[PDB]
C-alpha cells in the first residue's frame, strides 16, 4: 500500500497502532464492533477537534484504519510537572474540547469516553476528540444505552445511578472532570469503585436533593447517602477566577438536564473575558 | 485574540428547524411521547427526541443531486 | 445528518442512466476477467438486476422473520447495503444469497442491534450445518462487502425523516386535522420506493415527503398549501419535479416473474458452480 510501517507507537486491547510514514495506523464474530464503530462515525464526521478517518482498509478480519498523527495528549500535559499551566492554556484546552463536542452533539453522537489521554493534540496544538470506540448516537427514543461507559473518574452521577437513557450531559460532567484535572494538575475524584466515586462526588460537591435533581429517586441504582454540606467550589479551586467557578458550577450541576451543553457553555463569560485562549503554536509542549 | 462565541455554519439544504428551547412553547413537543420520570433523570427529554426527528425531516429536502 | 453524509457525497446519483451504466460495468468487467482467465452461460445486466431485485425481497423476508425483532432502520440499512454492493459487482462473481445475509450481519452491528453470532444464524432456516456453513461464508465476505461499500457504513433511511414530517403536520397544519391516517398508506409508499432505485437517486427526507404526499393525494386531501408557505418558486418546482419522477419510478416498477426468477436462478448456479 501507499502506507508503510515507519515506527511503533503502542498496543491496545483491541488494535494495535503504529506510525506510519505521517499517520497513524489502527489494526466467529466476524470483524470487531468496535472498530465498525469507529469507521462508521468518523466517516460521517469532519471537524477541526475531531480526529479524522483519512483511510480504511484491510484484510479478513484486520482492519487497518489511518489517522492523522498526533503528538501527545491531554493525560501527559496534566501530568508533566515540568509544564505550567496558565489559565490561558486552560482556556485554550477547554475551548477547543468544547468546540469538538458542540460539533459531535449537533451530530446527535455521544463520545462517552471523555477523558485527557482522549484528547489528542497535535504538533499545531489542535486539540483533538479521539478514541470513539464507545462512542454513540443518542436522541433515538425508546433505545436503551449502558451506564457503564466513560471512565469511572469522570463518570457522572446519572450513570453512576443507572441511568439507561441520557444526552450531553455524561460529555460534560467529564469536561468538567477534564477542566477540574487541568486546574489542579491531579485528577478531581479518584473512586474506586461506583460507591466510592459516588461518595467522592457527594462529598466535595455536597450531596443533591430533589430540589436539585428532582427525579434522581427514579434512576434503578439510586442509593441514598449521608447528607454533606460539600467543600464551596472556591475553596476546591483558590486560583480561579468567579466566571471559571461559574464554567465549573454549570458543569457540575447534578441534573444533567440542567447541567450546561457545549454551546451554552462555550457562551459563558469565561471564554469571552480576558485572557484569552493561548494559540495553539504556543501550547505547551511535554 | 479574545474570543468570541460564533454558530457553528452547517447548510442543511432544507426548511429552517425551530430551537430546542421553543419547541415546547410552539406546539411540538404534544405530539412526541413525553419522557418519563427515569429518562428524565438521566437527562433525557422528548425535546430532543422532536428535535432530531424535525432535523432529519428538513435535512437535504431541497437538494439536488 | 444527511446533509453532510457520505450517502450524499457518493451514495446518490443523478439519473437511473448512470446507476445502468454502473451495473453494465460491472457485468463487462466480470464478463472480461472471466473471459480471460479461461459464453452464452453470461447474464445481462437486466437479468442481473431481475435476480438483485429478487434476493432484496428475500433479504426482506428474511428481516421480517428475523427474531430477536429486527428494527426497521437495520432493514433498511441492510437493503441499501445490497443495492450499493450490487451497483458495483456482478451476481455471478458474488451470489446473492449470501451477500444479502452478509448485508444483514453488517447492518446488525453497524445499527448497533446487538445479535450473536449464532442467534444471527439461528434465523437461517436451514440444517445446523447449513447455517455453520453460511457463518464462514458471511464472515469472509463481511470484509468484501465492507470494502465495496468503500467503508461508508451509516446509511440514513427515510422512516425518523417520515416522524419529523408527520410531526411537523401535527404541528403546523392544522388543514391536515389527523395528520395519523396518513401513515398506513405513506408507509406502503415507501415500501414501494424502497422497491425501486429511488434510495439512490433521492434524498431520504424527499422520499418520506413524497410518500406522505402521495398518501394524502390517493386519501384526498390535496395540501400543497404545507409545501408553499409552512416549508423561492423555483425551490417549489424542483421538489414537484422530484416528487413526480419519484412518483413514476414506483410507477413503471416491474416485480420480476416467476419463470424469469427461475431461468436466471438455474443460469446463476451454473455461473458460479463453473469458473
Ligand atoms: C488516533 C490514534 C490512532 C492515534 C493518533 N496518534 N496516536 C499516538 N501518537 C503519539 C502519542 C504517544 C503517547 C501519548 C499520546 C499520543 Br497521541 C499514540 C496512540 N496510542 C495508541 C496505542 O495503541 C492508542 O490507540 C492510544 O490512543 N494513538 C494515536
Amino acid at each position: 500500500k501507499r502506507y508503510e510501517k515507519l515506527d511503533f507507537l503502542g498496543e491496545g486491547q483491541f488494535a494495535t497502532v503504529y506510525k506510519a510514514r505521517i499517520v497513524a495506523i489502527k489494526k466467529k464474530d466476524g470483524i470487531n464492533r468496535t472498530a465498525l464503530r469507529e469507521i462508521k462515525l468518523l466517516q460521517e464526521l469532519s471537524h477541526p477537534n475531531i480526529i479524522g478517518l483519512l483511510d480504511a482498509f484491510g484484510h479478513k478480519s484486520n482492519i487497518s484504519l489511518v489517522f492523522d498523527f498526533m503528538e501527545t495528549d491531554l493525560e501527559v500535559i496534566i501530568k508533566d510537572n515540568s509544564l505550567v499551566l496558565t489559565p490561558s492554556h486552560i482556556k485554550a484546552y477547554m475551548l477547543m474540547t468544547l468546540q469538538g463536542l458542540e460539533y459531535l452533539h449537533q451530530h446527535w453522537i455521544l463520545h462517552r469516553d471523555l477523558k485527557p489521554n482522549n484528547l489528542l493534540l497535535d504538533e499545531n496544538g489542535v486539540l483533538k476528540l479521539a478514541d470513539f470506540g464507545l462512542a454513540k448516537s443518542f436522541g433515538s427514543p425508546n433505545r436503551a444505552y449502558t451506564h457503564q461507559v466513560v471512565t469511572r473518574w469522570y463518570r457522572a452521577p446519572e450513570l453512576l445511578f443507572g441511568a439507561r437513557m441520557y444526552g450531553v450531559g455524561v460529555d460534560m460532567w467529564a469536561v468538567g472532570c477534564i477542566l477540574a484535572e487541568l486546574l489542579l494538575r491531579v485528577p478531581f475524584l479518584p473512586g474506586d469503585s461506583d460507591l466510592d466515586q459516588l461518595t467522592r462526588i457527594f462529598e466535595t460537591l455536597g450531596t443533591p436533593t430533589e430540589e436539585q435533581w428532582p427525579d434522581m429517586c427514579s434512576l434503578p441504582d439510586y442509593v441514598t447517602f449521608k447528607s454533606f454540606p460539600g467543600i464551596p467550589l472556591h475553596h476546591i479551586f483558590s486560583a480561579a477566577g468567579d466566571d471559571l467557578l461559574d464554567l465549573i458550577q454549570g458543569l457540575f450541576l447534578f441534573n444533567p438536564c440542567a447541567r450546561i451543553t457545549a454551546t451554552q457553555a462555550l457562551k459563558m463569560k469565561y471564554f469571552s473575558n480576558r485572557p484569552g485562549p493561548t494559540p495553539g503554536c504556543q501550547l505547551p509542549r511535554p | 485574540a479574545l474570543y468570541e462565541y460564533q454558530p457553528l455554519q452547517i447548510e442543511t439544504y432544507g426548511p429552517h428547524v425551530p430551537e430546542l428551547e421553543m419547541l415546547g412553547r410552539l406546539g411540538y413537543l404534544n405530539h412526541v411521547r413525553a419522557a418519563s420520570p427515569q429518562d428524565l433523570a438521566g437527562g433525557y427529554t422528548s425535546s430532543l427526541a422532536c428535535h432530531r426527528a424535525l432535523q432529519d425531516a428538513f435535512s437535504g429536502l431541497f437538494w439536488q443531486p | 445528518m444527511y446533509h453532510n453524509s457520505s450517502q450524499k457525497r457518493h451514495w446518490t446519483f443523478s439519473s437511473e442512466e448512470q446507476l445502468a451504466r454502473l451495473r453494465a460495468d460491472a457485468n463487462r468487467k466480470f464478463r472480461c476477467k472471466a473471459v480471460a482467465n479461461g459464453d452464452p452461460v453470461f447474464l445481462e445486466p437486466h437479468e442481473e438486476m431481475t435476480l438483485c431485485k429478487y434476493y432484496e425481497k428475500r433479504l426482506l423476508e428474511f428481516c421480517s422473520v428475523f427474531k430477536p425483532a429486527m428494527p426497521r432502520s437495520v432493514v433498511g440499512t441492510a437493503c441499501m447495503y445490497f443495492k450499493r454492493f450490487y451497483l458495483n459487482n456482478s451476481v455471478m462473481e458474488y451470489h446473492p444469497r449470501i451477500i444479502m445475509l452478509t448485508c444483514a450481519f453488517l447492518a446488525c452491528k453497524v445499527d448497533e442491534f446487538n445479535v450473536s453470532s449464532p442467534q444471527f444464524v439461528g434465523n437461517l432456516r436451514e440444517s445446523p450445518l447449513g447455517q455453520e456453513k453460511a457463518l464462514e461464508q458471511i464472515l469472509e465476505y463481511e470484509l468484501l462487502l465492507i470494502q465495496q461499500l468503500n467503508f461508508h457504513l451509516i446509511v440514513h433511511n427515510p422512516y425518523r425523516p417520515f416522524e419529523g414530517f408527520l410531526i411537523d403536520l401535527k404541528t403546523r397544519y392544522p388543514i391536515l386535522e389527523n395528520p395519523e391516517i396518513l401513515r398506513k398508506t405513506a408507509d406502503d409508499f415507501l415500501n414501494r420506493i424502497a422497491l425501486t432505485d429511488a434510495y439512490l437517486l433521492y434524498t431520504p427526507s424527499q422520499i418520506a415527503l413524497t410518500a406522505i404526499l402521495s398518501s394524502a393525494s390517493r386519501a384526498g386531501i390535496t395540501m400543497e398549501s404545507y409545501l408553499s408557505e409552512s416549508l423561492n418558486r423555483t425551490c417549489l418546482s424542483q421538489l414537484l419535479d422530484i416528487m413526480k419522477s419519484m412518483r413514476n419510478l414506483v410507477k413503471k416498477y416491474e416485480p420480476p416473474r416467476s419463470e424469469e426468477v427461475a431461468v436466471l436462478k438455474q443460469k446463476l448456479e451454473r455461473c458460479h458452480s463453473a469458473e
